[PDB]
């Protein structure tokens, strides 16, 4: 066959053979990569997409002659390389949704630059790692996110590390859409070092997250940010098996209002998690771990700070606190009008407590708001001690002598 | 019509007895087996590569020239010399596909068959680097004459990063239906590591999914650092050891942050049973 | 006393150095002997030549243990770039290693950006780097860290352009125009933020050309050149204030610091201020947009 | 590469060196950690010619280098100490006894540190680097250690280990010119990474302090700073990160701008205390009130107008600067009110560069300033001037105003 080292060769030549078969040695030249056999049409008029089309310089199109499976290199994209791939991987993704075809990526790292998003449509195509560790380097990009999940199945995101460079301003995963059926998942991927690793928005789809990982954000609201105002995502977001931890000084927060998570085998570690709803929050975890593992920082677990009829349970798992030079604010805070469920865990004491530093006595849970208990279990046979609860669980009435008198 | 698109060699042996000579030069290997059809591919003839040989991904000849697979995806047993439904031992092949597999950070697949394992070397999973998985989860690994301590083993090479990014990406073990013979001494899954190390593994978010482990003494033991595991459709049945379905001993250490199981089977009835010992331990 | 002739050599590089294995027994072994040691490698300033690679080209799979690796008493001459940092560049040692003469304009000694897995300590020992045709050092990879011991920087400029976190620090060493006429510069610091330069003790040798029209040392805004233990020269010739606009040794909107700095007060030719953010006088350049203090 | 195998030596040290070749070079020598057994001696066990010891590794010993009786100068060319079992087994100079390091390497301890506890001893480091250990200095006095161009880092480590701990003596003086520190992100650093005891200095040339979001320092010392102790920090030359987009934090105490920063003269004086027409407001000094209970601070609740305490100081160009503040609110209406930092010169003109912190309105004791109060000093300022204003109808209280203008 007639040889072309590179694309920039191939778009050159002046291709005038209709049914010609050339084969391209390489997408770019001396890598090795990317190559195939293309087929030239004088009749085409198809876009080019430096990809499957190829337009020369004389506007003669190029079809490549595909013998399996669409990868980015295809498009241009450079594995292990300082050079810009997210063009190429947007363009592959482009082609790979318009063929209702996932779109896999070598294992690899990949440098992604620019400002312009990669919006992953779930109802035609996803970006599927294939298949190990695949490192999706964003440090050097400006935009305002890197990954956005709309329509307005596979998963939408699999098997990929993605990371930045705590660039004010650039987030990581945007589900849904900035602005106002269908069921899809995120699953196996690792959000590092943005300013908003997973920020939720406008959206009718039912996500769930597997086995994800979110650390190491910059805003204080880094690690998962559920804005207020998403009145059109109806649906429960849940997580299973996710890892939110060492975030930095980034935490959770849940901002909207009449909005349901549920976290199943989830961590969270040496992060806060907020809820501030105007009203009808609910948060669920069922068998999940709250710590400060490493850094033994004093930092709440816990802190449902505003709104009325905000509901946290906390079911089964477990509330580990490790020794510091003293604990001397609750853990654990609920707001008036808002309640905490504890449900089948055991509420830990270590000797650093010092909570009577905020509340004025010995307790673990701080706030004016409600918490309950149903087979909850205390440790009392730590050496260090126990302690009560929470005010609202007060077994005598007049408990704090804020009656006025010495009533009961 | 006797023309060929690269240079064809039948079989891995005649691919290395070879005077291979043209650097760069493509030659296609059409199957690491001769007759076979499996485990062949395109690979490119390199005379400068001191790259260490494999039989594998990477092919020394005779003549010291390499020869590199070009590889796209992952890597697979059969590129190794692995053969589906065999008496001779699988073991050192898979061993050897996913040594290479985990030194380039990908996962390792297995052809849908039934592989015998003999000998008594264990395979060390490392989750930061590369997990097995079974195609279409229907992997049949014989074990009954093996004889070593363990023969999985997951655990981390790392104490913290890059573990705290790759562990997740994907499973350490999938599809494979795992069995011995209720020899003493012989366990099916390790779940961190026998010993207390310098430093702790960071094996958070590691998965076994879609397997089962059946006819071992104590078919899933937990080690140290067995934190943060999940296991995703994983059946334990018929061991040996009273313990012998699920046993977490006491003493472990780094260990116990929720161990997670879903949808799995735990069944026997000839005396084996769960037993957790450890303390402070969440499942 | 080996000598390399590689002026017919047309690959791309003629010798790299990189690790092939991400942490033992590499971590044992490096530092045992040298890696490339006795060398005058030389070409023919043919394009696309360089010397020595420093690291890898691509990304590898995973980290490439470089630590410790030593290239001693060794010459790279008339190559495209003499001396290359590529991906793994960390903890390299040259010692009494020359370049010269190069074809490149960063061909001295080139650190691009981009750089991975690299930058901790690359550290050089009694090294001498010299041209005069337009050839230079540059450092512009970011968190890049290097260290430079009584080596010689003769007729060629050293540029840090790292968009941010480069740290070099010279320890007695000279800088010198020996022979040129050029105006170039001696250190120029023109990009990024929190970069550092550090001068401690040594020489700055300054012979007389034409007229020296621009400052020898610049540091851009958000930068810091440090000047410890030297002394200050001056020449008739100084002529700095066409390009600042007033008599100054150092130009630029960053930091200058001293610490046991002295001046030619004996010059016959005179004495000049080091740089405007040493002034000890408030509205010293009346850009209050008043006559205040 | 030559490989020494001494897993199975039972004796105290394997090589010592006594009396211009060197001593040993190009020698992997290691062993299997027993308890005991060291790897190579300098100098005798019990009581002028220059040596020297090149390209070697030891590993895996009790103690890997230790220092004895001997009167020779030594010098160490590219020698790596890792991996070894003694809390001081990378490198120790033990008590009753120039000792010059070029590129060594000193690290992956796995526990194993340096320590030197040697009075009147001086040690010498040249473009070495200090990897996941800790570098003790706990001599009686006089002890000296220079490091130029070397790198301290926690690479690939989640331990919140200190760098450098000077931890006893007097006039014991660990100098650090140029190279770089290097703290990678981790579950979060609850303590020091630098510490000076009392009677101790540490001097710091040409050299940038990192900043990184995961900085928790108050933890130990209950206030926002990179070096603790109560020893002596001077700093020539030296770079703060101003565009780290987490942050910066002031260095010492000793660095301290501003007098009775801590409220430790026990009263309110040095401050400026500007009630305006609020002569109801209350402005106090509250004994062990601050963030560890033990510590002096300055309540404020201004009546129906704010309160500005303020404190000048002489400063001049060059210079860069960062302050941290503890602020609690316990109440307030809205925005509790605002820390700032400004320039004048001579003759009391204000300058450009002003830098100001609003308080918000979470109560609890809270760090301020950490991406605010920062940048460089104008040219031509001559004073420095901070004012803290609190607004009417607030309740705060405040403590360790630690500001640092890092030079000379």
């Amino acid at each position: 066959y007639p040889q072309f080292s590179s694309m920039a060769k191939l778009k050159a030549f002046p291709h005038s053979e209709d049914g010609q078969l050339v084969r391209l040695l390489s997408w770019h030249e001396g890598v090795g990569l990317g190559g195939g056999l293309f087929k030239v049409s004088t009749s085409s008029t198809a876009t080019g997409n430096d990809g499957t089309v190829v337009v020369a310089s004389n506007g003669v199109r190029l079809l490549r002659v595909v013998n399996g499976p669409i990868w980015a290199d295809m498009f241009g994209a450079l594995p292990n390389s300082d050079i810009d791939s997210m063009p190429a991987v947007a363009a592959a993704y482009a082609y790979a949704a318009s063929v209702n075809t996932d779109l896999y990526i070598g294992v690899a790292t990949y440098k992604f630059k620019g400002s312009t998003p990669i919006n992953v449509d779930p109802s035609r195509a996803g970006i599927i790692g294939y298949q190990g560790k695949v490192r999706i380097d964003c440090s050097e990009f400006t935009g305002s996110i890197v990954f956005s999940i709309n329509s307005s199945l596979s998963p939408a995101l699999q098997g990929l590390y993605v990371f930045g460079a705590k660039t004010s301003g650039v987030d990581g995963l945007l589900v849904g859409r900035e602005t106002v059926n269908g069921q899809t998942e995120v699953r196996e991927c690792t959000f590092d070092k943005f300013d908003r690793n997973i920020r939720m928005g406008h959206n009718s789809w039912r996500f769930v997250f597997y086995k994800v990982n979110s650390l190491n954000a910059l805003s204080p609201n880094g690690i998962l940010y559920v804005p207020a105002g998403l009145d059109d995502s109806g649906e429960i977001l849940s997580f299973y098996h996710c890892q939110f931890f060492d975030g930095a000084g980034s935490n959770i927060r849940l901002s909207c209002s009449s909005y349901t998570m549920v976290f199943n085998t989830c961590s969270f570690l040496n992060i806060t998690f907020f809820v501030d709803s105007a009203s009808s929050a609910t948060v669920t975890c069922n068998g999940c771990n709250f710590e400060n593992p490493g850094s033994a920082s004093t930092r709440r677990y816990v802190d449902i700070s505003a709104g009325h009829t905000n509901v946290f349970n906390i079911i089964g798992g477990s509330i580990v606190t490790n020794s510091n030079p003293g604990q001397t604010q609750a853990l654990l805070y609920v707001s008036t009008d808002n309640l905490l469920n504890l449900v089948g865990v055991t509420a830990p004491y270590g000797g650093h407590y010092q909570q009577e530093q905020e509340l004025g006595y010995h307790a673990f849970i701080g706030g004016a708001g409600t918490v309950t208990t149903s087979g909850v279990m205390l440790q009392l046979r730590n050496g260090a001690g126990t302690c009560p609860l929470h005010s609202s669980l007060s077994t005598f009435s007049n408990w704090n002598f804020g009656y006025g008198n010495l009533n009961a | 019509g006797y023309s060929v698109e690269y240079p064809q060699f039948s079989s891995m042996a005649k691919l290395k007895a070879f005077p291979h000579s043209e650097d760069g030069q493509l030659v296609r290997l059409l199957s690491w087996h001769e007759g076979v059809g499996l485990g062949g591919g395109l690979f490119k003839v390199s005379t400068s590569s001191t790259a260490t040989g494999n039989d594998g991904t990477v092919v020394v000849a005779s003549n010291g020239v390499r020869l590199l697979r070009v590889v796209n995806g992952p890597i697979w047993a059969d590129m190794f010399g692995a053969l589906p439904n065999s008496d001779i031992d699988s073991m050192p092949a898979v061993a050897a596909a996913y040594a290479y597999a985990a030194s380039v950070n990908t996962d390792l697949y297995i052809g849908v068959a039934t592989y015998k394992f003999k000998g008594s070397t264990p395979i060390n999973v490392d989750p930061s680097r590369a997990g097995i998985i079974g195609y279409q989860g229907k992997v049949r690994i014989d074990c009954s004459e093996f004889t070593g301590s363990i023969v999985f083993s997951i655990n981390s090479s790392y104490s913290y990063t890059p573990a705290a990014y790759y562990n997740n990406l994907s499973p350490a073990l999938q599809g494979l239906y795992v069995f011995g013979a209720k020899t003493s001494g012989v366990d099916g899954l390790l779940v961190g590591r026998e010993t207390v190390g310098s430093d702790k593994s960071y094996n958070g978010q590691t998965e076994v999914r879609e397997c089962t482990f059946d006819k071992f003494d104590r078919n899933i033991r937990m080690g140290h650092n067995s934190w943060r595991f999940v296991f995703y459709k994983v059946n334990s049945l018929n061991a040996l050891s009273p313990n012998g379905i699920l046993y977490v001993p006491a003493g472990l250490d780094d260990s116990g942050e929720i161990l997670s199981f879903y949808h799995c089977q735990f069944f026997d009835g000839a005396g084996s049973n769960i037993r957790l010992s450890c303390s402070s331990y969440t499942m | 006393k080996v000598r390399i002739d590689c002026s017919e050599f047309t690959g791309s590089i003629v010798f790299s150095i990189n690790s092939s294995y991400s942490y033992t027994p590499a971590a044992y072994y490096n530092n045992l002997s040298p890696a490339l040691q006795g060398l005058y490698v030389f070409g023919a300033k043919t394009s696309g030549v360089d010397g020595l690679l420093v690291g890898r080209e691509t990304v590898g799979s995973d980290k490439s243990y470089n630590g410790q690796t030593e290239v001693r008493e060794c010459t790279f001459d008339k190559f495209d770039r003499n001396i290359r940092m590529g991906h793994n560049s960390w903890r390299f040692v040259f010692y009494k290693v020359n370049s010269l003469n190069a074809l490149s304009p960063n061909g001295i000694l080139y650190v691009p950006a981009g750089l991975d897995d690299s930058g901790e300590i690359l550290s050089f020992y009694h090294c001498q780097f010299f041209d005069g045709a337009g050839s230079n050092i540059r450092l512009s990879c970011s968190s890049y860290t290097m260290v430079f011991n009584t080596c010689s920087f003769l007729n060629i400029t050293f540029f840090v352009d790292s968009a941010s976190s480069a740290t070099v620090t010279c320890n007695g060493c000279n800088f010198e125009n020996p022979g040129s006429a050029s105006t170039r510069r001696y250190v120029d610091i023109s990009a990024g933020h929190t970069n550092v330069f550090n001068i401690i003790g040594g020489s700055i040798v300054t012979n007389s050309n034409p007229g020296q029209t621009q400052a020898l040392l610049y540091v851009s805004t958000d930068n810091l050149l440090n000047l410890v233990g030297v002394t200050a020269p001056y020449g008739g010739h100084y002529q700095q204030e066409q390009e600042l606009g007033y008599h100054a040794f150092i130009g630029g909107a960053g930091t200058v610091t001293t610490s046991g700095v002295m001046l030619q007060l004996r010059n016959g030719a005179g004495t000049c201020p080091l740089h405007s953010s040493l002034s000890t006088f408030s509205n010293w350049n009346f850009g209050y947009g008043n006559l205040n203090a | 590469k030559v490989r020494i195998d001494c897993s199975e030596f039972t004796g105290s040290i394997v090589f010592s060196i006594n009396s211009l070749s060197p001593a040993l070079q190009g020698l992997y020598v290691f062993g299997a950690k027993t308890s005991g057994v060291d790897g190579l001696l300098v100098g005798r066990e019990t009581v002028n010619g220059q040596t020297e010891v090149r390209e070697c590794t030891f590993d895996k010993f009790d103690r890997n280098i230790r220092m004895g009786h001997n009167s020779w100068r030594f010098v160490f060319y590219k020698v790596n100490s890792l991996n070894a079992l003694s809390p001081n087994g990378i490198l120790y100079v033990p008590a009753g006894l120039i000792l010059s390091f070029y590129h060594c390497q000193f690290f992956d301890g796995a526990g194993s540190n340096i320590r030197l506890s040697c009075s009147s001893y001086t040690m010498v480091f040249n473009t070495c680097s200090f990897l996941n250990i800790t570098f003790f200095v706990d001599s009686a006095s006089s002890a000296t250690v220079t490091c130029n161009g070397c790198n301290f880092e926690n690479p690939g480590s989640a331990s919140t280990r200190r760098y450098v701990d000077i931890s006893a003596g007097h006039t014991n003086v660990f100098n650090i010119i140029g190279g770089s520190i290097v703290t990678n992100s981790n579950p979060g650093q609850t303590q020091a990474l630098l510490y000076v005891s009392t009677d101790n200095l540490l001097n710091l040339v040409g050299v940038t302090a990192p900043y990184g979001g995961h900085y928790q320092q108050e933890q130990e010392l209950g206030y926002h700073a990179f070096i603790g102790g109560a020893g002596t920090v001077t700093t020539s030359g030296v770079m703060l990160q101003l565009r780290n987009g987490a942050g910066t934090c002031p260095l010492h105490s000793s660095l301290s701008t501003f007098s009775n920063w801590n409220f430790g003269y026990g009263n309110l004086n040095a401050w400026t205390v500007d009630k305006g027409t609020g002569t109801s407001s209350v402005v106090e000094y509250l004994a062990n009130a601050g963030p560890k209970g033990t510590e002096g601070a300055m309540r404020v609740a201004p009546v129906s107008v704010g309160t500005n305490v303020s404190q000048v100081q002489a400063v001049t160009n060059p210079g860069m600067f960062s302050m941290s503040c503890m602020v609690n609110i316990a109440t307030t209406p809205g925005n509790a009110g605002q820390v700032s930092i400004g320039f004048l010169d001579a003759a009391g003109n204000s300058l450009p560069g002003g830098v100001s912190a609003n308080l918000g309105t979470t109560t609890g004791w809270q760090v301020i300033g950490k991406n605010t109060l920062r940048g460089k000093v104008p040219i031509g300022a001559k004073q420095v001037r901070v004012n803290i204003q609190t607004v009417a109808g607030a309740d705060v209280k405040y403590a360790y105003l630690l500001c640092n203008v890092v030079k000379p």
